[PDB]
RNA sequence: AAAAUGAAGACAUUUUAACGAGUAAGGAAACGAAAUGGCGUAAGGACAACAAAAGUAGUAAAGAUUUAAAGUAAUUUAGAU
RNA sequence: AUAAACAUACUUUGAAUCGGCCAAGUCUGGUAAGCAGGACUGGCGAUGCGGGAUGAACCGAACGUCGAGAUAAAGUGCCAAA
RNA sequence: CGAGAAUAGAAACUCUUGAAGAAGUAAAUUAUCUACCCGUCUUGAAACACGGACCAAGGAGUCUAACAUGGAUGCGAAUGAGAAUAGCAGGAAAGCUAUAACAUGAAGAGAAAACGAAAAACUAUGAGAGUGUAGAAAUACAUUUAGCAAUAGUAUCUUUCAA
């Protein structure tokens, strides 16, 4: 598996180590920013505890 | 060109800034011109003490 | 994640009389004379550096960006830090020529390491 | 402020090994671990005694280990220190734990049907120390205390640091 | 002592020996950095030569101070007129043209003692950690691929080598010819002042071949092969087997070298015969190693638990805090 | 090494720890042992308080060489000849060989008399002897030989 | 290294000799190789250049063959008709060229430099019969060593040894505690560095196989 | 310690210094061997 | 200062508590829980792309002028000319 | 009774210093002195900060870099916070 | 009414601004508060005390020798013998080796002649090692044993008119 540190990405045919894959079998993840759940909706009638 | 001649000024913070170094007891128990007739007794004690301390000690 | 980076004094700690004579560099100096209005911390004239003045041991040598500079002089030196790219970042020394710029800036774009000197020594 | 005494400055112990010797630096590290986990006085004492300065860590000859040894037949003399040989008097046999063994040291406790430990064997074989007798030698016979004081005092002179026309 | 077999190998066709060969004594003794260090900062002095200024630089004026009266310091002054010298600064240190600080003699102090048994303590101690890999390696040398690293040669093929093309091809053979192309590779030139006096190549260190008596005429093969050096079994010392203070050289051993370091330096338990009067030390633990005592004590009940030190709790007021 | 010196740690301080009020200046007293008996009288008091004077009579011409003589105690007699050798001869008595300890031979020329011997016969061949050593010599069952 | 002591390895002594070297040493050191036709012919590598001599130019901006116009010593230079620049004003001045970028193509000689060649060839084959002499003198030792074994062995291609026999040594647990800090931390990072190269090699190879 | 040091005088001049010596000995040894060569049983 | 942990992480570890003014003067180097911690000048011996071409350099060195960044500070780092 | 284990006892080696000055519910010589000389303690020297307009010593209080509050000497018509 | 305890219950949010330049930082100017000339001798200097017009480069605790303390190192009744000097490979101001004169020490006192050390020691307090009980987390007591270093005091012995 690969290390958690190790993100390969694509190189435009330039020059590569003999330990970095080629990037036909390399396939780019899309950068993730967001990690926070946003607010869950409830019902009409109740209130939010935040009143 | 007269200078102070002499000024106890500071002098007892001085002294007690490492206090009065008292004796040790060793110095309370030195025997050194002590009554010459007690002294002779006492070294004729001991003498006799040894020899029979010794004398068990080549006994056994 | 970036911690927030507090410094107690951003200004300098000139020399005194700096401003005065140009013989005496803005390199700071202890002044130790006997009637000094510095070394006596006068009102107005009382600023020393001190050990208080240190920043904050967690974001000490911090770059504002949040990461620690980390000098590279080729491509074989950048895998030193391609375990820890989210906490150090590379910088081209000041003396490698373009051609090797270009080995090192390319090569960590594959490693995903931050540059500094991205934009040194570019063609006209 | 508060009107403290004195101030807070180091105190004067020594709590690792001194000078550079990768050996005494794991035996420190040994014996550091020990009195730590096990809490025991013996391996407090050799931890301290392994951190003194060279001077204060005197040689015991043979001939003072024989003698201490005598109503303890079956036992493990520990002393921290070089263990030097006295020619004068023969060996008996006996067992004991020191930093450095004299070459004729050595040959003559081995000789004898002893043994000569290391201190690495002893926290193997006697950890917290049941067998051991502890020693040290002596501190006094240095010839540099004869010199020190004043050489003219009444009571207990200096010995006069020999120089031009010295009588 | 059981002293574990050492192998040796042909240069020529890289055939293992079938009579392996005891390791020697004096790669057990201790390996006291601290010792080296005193007589490797002693002996690295002993090649400087005498130097000195010119006993009369400076000083061949008749120069007297003017004194005061005459605006001018007190610094004695150049006699005479008619030339711009006339009137200047004088022997004083900080005049121009005049004598330095304590001027540098030749007869200074160049040269360092060191006790025998301190240098010979050195070279043992250097010798038992040219057999340790870790130390070899983190020197500086392309180890790698060698098959043994206390590397021996037999003493059949040594005697061969007469050109500098058989020296290369055994070096390539016994996979020692990474440290050599290693010092090709990287040799500069010298950064300052020291290429006016002549220093201008600046090398790295390579391989050290160490012979023994039999080995004579093999040394003229080896000694033009850049960042090779050789030296003879019995003139080891510290500048040799750590050069820069660091220690842990790569050596190439000859089999007639190998088997003469028994007796040249002992046992310890034997006193040495090249070496009269000195024997090996025996370092401060016999077995460095504290896993093994950490274990026993474990196993006896001894050691009381790991300790975590408890999150001591922030302050508190009573008064208003209900909790 | 002139960058452990206390030079390189003044530097900055302008009297380079030598005080200000007092200076540094050439002398403190005079040249040599100057002064020894007006103002460094309570030095050689204190701590050389026979210097001055004369004791003893004086040799116009001493022979070093007269006064030579290398002493040896008798515990440490058998060390010269080594443990192995003393442990041979260990059980012993009047009538057959005895080895012979040549005190001479090793340098030294008068047998002291202090410590304990071993309870072994010995003869033992010197130049000089004491009293004690004598006595010892011969309570352990030996001989004493003179020589020279 | 140099081991005649009567020589010396002083670059500030060397050059003095250089600009102070009179007429005789000069001429013998502004020498020039010759080419293929002409080393065939005479089995001379190089001689001393010489005026009316053919030369051609092969370092430097303009790579002309010409004739040697003149052989300037005290400027350790020489001259071509060909390599020319115009002052100017309008005439033309030589070009200097030294006489290690050019190499002759058409001899000129006279009556000594025939001679001179003659005992040029000659230290050539001289030299050539005494290096073969040596040659077999230490390939005869070898064949008596090894006598399965054949001398061409060294000029062609070296298999190292992969046998990898470890020996156990009671220093290698103390390895780690004998090292500064300074060689300590790069050791361990090299450690680092390399495991996570074979991290990266594994990964890509299990990519590959999959 | 009462210090008895003899640089009162002119010491500067009084030094002689031993940087002769590593070539006394090649001196001393190469006529050594020149004697041998020259008649074996004088140098006997 | 005391407890805990400790072959290598790292920020010269973790926690708790007390303390921090200063002329003359002292605290040399080394010492894993380190018996004060560091910056700079020049030269000498090593190390510097670990897979047989192994620190930087005419794709622009040293130096000089400035703009910014890191450090309480001595200073260091980078851009432009 | 109270305090005291980073308590206590020190040993060795050594630096600088022995021109001092001020205060006072103190003293001596003097008409007197911001004079000369002493006993006890505290300070200035070596010392900045708040107040006395300003000041080597007076009063409060002694200083790592900052934020928030309660204060000390002393003040609250304006300069000047009250 | 109600402590302990047993049994069940519940917290995840909004708005504004920012590559049309947010937060921070820097430079210049302005405004409130604030700031006497550095070095030095001195009880006391911003002083009507002296040196200093400005800038660059140079500029001052060094070297040799004897002793002592002290921290790291080797060996240890020995240590050193890179005393001269003599050999070895290599070509070498480097390196290696030399049963060795001597230096310091192992014996001390006396001006010197003449001498030259045990009762195989004693007493005191002191480092360490166990067993049992209990608190009960660590730890706190009872008891058995060894008594090193250090200090002090004793006998005994060598030398001195005198220790």
């Amino acid at each position: 598996s690969a290390p958690q540190w190790f993100v390969p990405v694509k190189a435009g045919d330039a020059k590569v180590p003999a330990y970095y894959p080629t990037d036909d079998m390399i396939q780019e993840q899309k950068k993730k920013l967001r990690t926070r759940k946003g607010a869950k909706i409830t019902a009409l009638d109740k209130p939010a505890w935040n009143l | 060109s007269k200078d102070k001649n002499r000024s106890s000024h500071n002098q007892s913070h001085k002294a007690h800034r490492n206090g009065f170094y008292k004796p040790k007891k060793s110095a309370y128990m030195s025997t050194k011109g002590m009554n010459v007739q007690v002294l002779k007794n006492t070294k004729a004690q001991r003498k006799f003490a040894l020899a029979k301390k010794l004398e068990a000690k080549k006994a056994a | 994640i970036k911690p927030k980076i507090v410094k107690k004094y951003t200004g300098h700690f000139k020399r005194f009389d700096s401003n005065r004579f140009l013989r005496v560099k803005a390199s700071w100096r202890v002044p130790r004379g006997i009637d000094n209005r510095l070394r006596r911390k006068f009102k107005g004239t009382n600023l020393l550096p001190k050990i208080g003045y240190g920043s904050a041991k967690a974001t000490r040598n911090m770059l504002p960006c949040g990461l620690y500079k980390f000098p590279v002089r080729n491509t074989t030196d950048l895998e030193m830090i391609m375990m820890q790219n989210r906490k150090y970042a590379a910088e081209i020394s000041h003396a490698v020529s373009a051609k090797k710029r270009q080995e090192i800036i390319q090569r960590a774009k594959i490693l995903n390491i931050r540059v500094l000197n991205a934009d040194a020594r570019i063609k006209k | 402020a508060i009107d403290l005494d004195r101030h807070h400055v180091r105190k004067h112990v020594s709590k690792t090994a001194r000078g550079n010797n990768a050996y005494m630096k794991l035996l420190v590290r040994l014996y550091g671990f020990l009195a730590r986990r096990t809490q025991s006085k013996f391996a407090k004492t050799i931890l301290h005694r392994l951190c003194l300065s060279r001077v204060n860590r005197p040689i015991v000859s043979t001939s003072k280990l024989a003698c201490l040894m005598k109503k303890h037949p079956e036992e493990t003399a520990v002393c921290v220190n070089t263990v030097t040989y006295d020619s004068r008097y023969p060996v008996p046999k006996m067992n004991v734990c020191a930093l450095k063994f004299t070459k004729t040291a050595e040959a003559a406790i081995t000789k004898a049907g002893g043994k000569c430990l290391r201190f690495d064997e002893l926290a193997l074989k006697a950890p917290t120390g049941r067998k051991t007798v502890l020693i040290r030698g002596k501190r006094n016979v240095r010839e540099a205390l004869k010199h020190f004081g004043k050489v003219c005092a009444k009571k207990n002179p200096a010995k006069q640091y020999k120089g031009k026309q010295t009588k | 002592s059981l002293r574990p077999f050492v192998t040796i190998y042909d240069g020529i066709t890289g055939e293992a020996e079938k009579t392996p060969v005891r390791l020697p004594a004096v790669f057990l003794a201790p390996i006291r950095g601290d010792v080296v260090h005193f007589v490797y900062r002693n002996q690295s002095k002993n090649t400087r030569q005498p130097e000195g200024v010119s006993t009369e630089a400076g000083k061949q004026h008749s120069a007297i101070s003017w004194g005061t009266g005459r605006a001018v310091a007190r610094i004695p002054r150049i006699s005479g007129s008619g030339s711009g010298r006339n009137g200047q600064g004088a022997f004083g240190n900080m005049t121009r043209k005049g004598h330095m600080f304590s001027p540098l003699k030749n007869f200074r102090k160049w040269q360092r003692k060191t006790p025998k048994q301190m240098r010979r303590f050195a070279v043992a101690s250097c010798i038992a950690a040219s057999a340790v890999p870790a130390l070899v390696s983190a020197r500086g040398h392309h180890i790698a691929g060698v098959p043994q690293i206390p590397l021996v040669v037999n003493s059949k093929s040594i005697s061969v080598i007469k050109k500098t093309k058989q020296a290369v091809y055994l070096l390539k053979k016994i996979n020692a010819y990474s440290d050599v192309l290693k010092v090709i590779a990287s040799k500069t030139v010298r950064a300052g002042q020291g290429k006016m006096r002549g220093r201008k190549i600046k090398e790295r260190k390579g391989p050290l071949v160490v012979y023994g008596n039999d080995d004579l005429q093999a040394v003229k093969a080896f000694r033009n092969i850049p960042g090779v050096d050789t030296c003879r079994v019995e003139n080891l010392s510290v500048l040799n087997l750590a050069p820069g203070c660091h220690m842990g050289r790569f050596i190439i051993w000859t089999e007639s070298a190998f088997k003469k370091l028994n007796t040249i330096f002992g046992t310890q338990k034997k006193m040495a015969q090249g070496k009269s009067g000195f024997r090996i030390a025996h370092a401060q633990m016999a077995v460095p190693d504290m896993k093994r005592v950490v274990v026993a004590a474990e196993k006896a009940k001894l050691l009381r638990a790991k300790i975590v030190l408890p999150k001591v709790p922030k302050r508190a007021n009573p008064l208003k805090n209900w909790a | 090494a002139t960058r452990f010196r206390q030079t390189r740690r003044r530097r900055g301080h302008v009297s380079m720890g030598y005080g200000r009020i007092g200076k540094h200046r050439k002398q403190r007293g005079g040249r040599g042992n100057a002064g020894g008996q007006h103002h460094r009288k309570t030095w050689f008091t204190t701590f050389h308080p026979d210097y001055f004077g004369k004791h003893g009579m004086r040799v116009f011409h001493l022979k070093a060489n007269k006064y030579y003589c290398p002493s040896i105690n008798v515990d440490s007699l058998w060390s010269l000849v080594g443990k192995d050798v003393q442990a041979q001869y260990k059980n012993a008595k009047v009538g057959e060989e005895v080895p012979v300890i040549d005190c001479v031979k090793h340098g030294y020329f008068k047998v002291l008399g202090k410590g304990f011997l071993p309870k072994q016969p010995v003869i033992v061949r010197a130049r000089y002897f004491s009293e004690k050593a004598q006595q010892k010599i011969k309570a352990v069952g030996g001989a004493c030989e003179l020589t020279a | 290294m140099k081991f005649n002591c009567k020589v010396s390895s002083n670059p500030s002594k060397a050059r003095k000799a250089l600009y102070t070297a009179n007429a005789s040493q000069r001429a013998l050191m502004m020498s020039a190789r010759l080419s293929k036709e002409l080393r065939e012919k005479y089995n001379v590598i190089a001689i001393p250049i010489h005026k009316d001599d053919e030369v051609k130019i092969i370092k430097g901006h303009q790579k002309v063959a010409g004739k040697v116009t003149a052989v300037r010593r005290s400027k350790y230079v020489i001259n071509i008709d060909k390599l020319t620049k115009t002052k100017a004003n309008g005439q033309t001045v030589p070009i200097a060229i030294r006489p290690s970028n050019v190499i002759i193509t058409k001899l000129f000689l006279n009556k000594d430099r025939e001679a001179l060649l003659a005992k040029k060839a000659e230290s050539r084959k001289s030299y050539k019969e005494l290096v073969a002499k040596r040659n077999e003198e230490v390939a005869k030792a070898f064949t008596a060593v090894y006598p399965a074994l054949n001398m061409d062995i060294f000029g062609k291609k070296v298999e190292p040894i992969t046998e990898k026999k470890p020996i156990r040594i009671p220093s290698k647990k103390m390895a780690e505690k004998l090292m500064s800090k300074p060689t300590l931390r790069a050791y361990k990072t090299g450690i680092k560095v390399h495991k996570a190269k074979n991290a990266i090699a594994a990964y890509k190879a299990a990519l590959a196989k999959k | 310690a009462v210090s008895n040091i003899h640089f009162c005088k002119d010491w500067r001049s009084k030094v002689h210094t031993w940087f002769k010596q590593p070539f006394r000995k090649i001196r001393r040894h190469q006529t050594r061997v020149e004697k041998a060569k020259a008649v074996f049983p004088a140098t006997i």
